């Protein structure tokens, strides 16, 4: 009952930020470029420094040219209204944004210890114990998120950060939506997609507590459920026979068939009881729900500190961040 | 094996939306 309060305030302050957008809080040049951490069809993320503090940043570089091209004003802005309006301990803080003529910046607290996939292609899986430490933190994100009526639509372990106490960061929120009763774009990464998205048929926020099932499967196996060459031969797998690795426990097993649930009116975290099928559930029965909240419990692992250090992130190609001299796409990134 | 077999047919690098 002292739950429904606390999210009640957090809705409150959620829908006061989203209203009232923080805008145009730092400029390029108070920023040292030290090394690319990331590329992408429209973008980049810098390893910067605050040249006031010292501070080390994840700068996210957008071309706004290149976000109109591939057609995605909507998600970006969205990303950025929505980071700045939500405010939970496993969510990436913005703590800067800006425009100039060419980009959109975003800026995040640097976090060394990179991603989940990383770590997870590297040990080939997590024991059950490590995967149900992510897992939980997952579970409580989307109790937060789904409270907001948002849609998080976008997990997968490459959007997953492990920081330096061993917690998960989540960096993505352009695919995030308000759905209090439908929504139908066909959004998401193949493997993590449910089959009401796949499907023409409307689907809710039943489509996270799927994509948590593919997690927890792919985290606990080293590979997920469904996989195969192609996006659309991934598609006719899922839509449900799953097969589980033989040293998946019977309580890791009877969670997934309830999360890898075809039929979402029986899926866990869709029921009456919502969270609370999956909180009470006897795989996370050694799970202190709110120690994991309030970061009180032993991380499984540590991502090695070596000192901006980028030991966990590829090297890429550094190039030129060019700010043209004329002013391109103002009128479609006005809001940011 | 299944692991094999991912390797072999599945995408084991990052893994884009759409
Ligand atoms: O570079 S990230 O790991 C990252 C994201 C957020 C905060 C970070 C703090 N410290 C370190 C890394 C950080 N990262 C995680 C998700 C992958 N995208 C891929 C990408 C690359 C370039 C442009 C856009 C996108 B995108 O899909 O929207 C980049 C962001």
């Amino acid at each position: 009952e002292s739950v429904k309060e606390f999210l009640a305030k957090a809705k409150e302050e959620f829908l006061k930020k989203w209203e009232s957008p923080s805008q145009n809080t730092a400029q390029l040049d108070h920023f040292d470029r030290i090394k690319t951490l990331g590329t992408g069809s429209f973008g980049r993320v810098m390893l910067v420094k605050h040249k006031e503090t010292g501070n080390h940043y994840a700068m996210k570089i957008l071309d706004k040219q290149k976000v109109v091209k591939l057609k995605q004003i909507e998600h970006t802005l969205n990303e950025k209204r929505i980071l700045q309006a939500v405010n939970f301990p496993f969510l990436v803080k913005l703590e800067f944004s800006f425009k100039d003529n060419s980009n959109l910046y975003m800026v995040m607290e640097y976090v060394p210890g990179g991603e989940m996939f990383s770590h997870l292609r590297r040990i080939g899986r997590f024991s059950e114990p490590h995967a149900r430490f992510y897992a939980a933190q997952i579970v409580l994100t989307f109790e937060y998120l789904h409270s907001l009526d948002l849609i998080y639509r976008d997990l997968k372990p490459e959007n997953l950060l492990i920081d330096q106490q061993g917690y998960i960061q989540v960096t993505d929120f352009g695919f995030a939506k308000r759905v209090k009763g439908r929504t139908w774009t066909l959004c998401g990464t193949p493997e993590y997609l449910a089959p009401e998205i796949i499907l023409s048929k409307g689907y809710n926020k039943a489509v996270d507590w799927w994509a948590l099932g593919v997690l927890i499967y792919e985290m606990a196996a080293g590979y997920p459920p469904f996989f195969a060459d192609q996006p659309i031969q991934i598609y006719e797998k899922i839509v449900g026979k799953v097969r589980f690795p033989s040293h998946f426990s019977s309580d890791l097993k009877d969670l997934l068939r309830n999360l890898l649930q075809v039929d979402l009116t029986k899926r866990f975290g869709n029921l009456k009881n919502g969270v609370n099928d999956i909180k009470n559930h006897k795989w996370f029965a050694t799970t202190d729900w709110i120690a994991i909240y309030q970061r009180k419990v032993e991380a499984p692992f540590i991502p090695k500190f070596k000192g901006g250090d980028t030991s966990n992130f590829d090297d890429y190609e550094e190039e030129e961040i060019r700010v043209s001299i004329n002013e391109k796409c103002g009128k479609e990134f006005t809001e940011f | 094996t299944t692991y094999a077999d991912f390797i072999a047919s599945g995408r084991t690098g990052r893994r884009n939306a759409i």
